């Protein structure tokens, strides 16, 4: 605030109190795999070349 | 108005300025000291453009 001169009114106090918020985005990706895959991965038989 | 030179200046800086209400759509005349005076260099040599 500013002093006013003689003649003209005065500024008041005044205290101002605000809020913030946040905001929510979730994101997804998916990825896949055959039975065939996951059944060569983990079993292998006959170990041949 | 009609005055010497320095003087007649030296009050057109004074006083020869109105004041117009900003607040409102029609122009009205304010009351002396709620908000700043208007020069008008048109009052001095009291013609128009």
């Amino acid at each position: 605030r500013v002093a006013s001169g003689a003649g003209l009114p005065t500024s008041r106090q005044t205290t101002i109190m605000v809020t913030k918020y946040s905001e929510k985005s979730p994101i997804t990706i998916p990825f896949e795999l055959s039975a065939a895959c996951l059944t060569y991965l983990r079993e292998t038989f006959e170990g041949t070349i | 108005a009609n005055k010497t030179l320095f003087k007649t200046i030296d009050e057109y800086l004074l006083r020869a300025k109105d004041c117009i209400r900003g607040d409102t759509d029609t122009q009205y005349v304010c009351v002396e000291g709620t908000e700043q005076l208007i020069e008008n260099p048109c009052r001095l040599t009291q013609e128009a453009l």
